[PDB]
């Protein structure tokens, strides 16, 4: 194999995700105590907006 | 036309066809494909065939 090949070390994903047919990455979280899911989700949306 | 059709097909068609209540979605165009436009004269010059 050395006569017709070369070797390298690179980086690759061991598990690739997709959502609705597009490449995706899943993030799980939870709202801080005393805070509802709605406001935490709004904050997450604002963070994604940037 | 090719670029707009490719964008619609590769970024819009799949999601629209997967939307609730949508049946058949007909693209007025086509996706990009790697087109190899062969020249018979050049193939003959190099003794090649498709």
């Amino acid at each position: 194999f050395s006569a017709f090949s070369s070797s390298r070390w690179e980086y690759g994903s061991p598990r690739l995700e997709r959502y609705n047919g597009l490449p995706s990455m899943e993030i799980l979280g939870q709202a801080a105590p005393g805070k509802s899911t709605g406001e935490a989700m709004e904050l997450m949306e604002q963070l994604a907006s940037k | 036309q090719e670029d707009i059709s490719d964008y619609v097909a590769a970024n819009m068609k799949d999601a629209i066809s997967r939307t609730s209540g949508v049946g058949d979605v007909q693209l007025f165009g086509s996706q990009y494909a790697m087109r190899i436009w062969m020249n018979p004269n050049e193939l003959n010059k190099f003794q090649l065939t498709p």
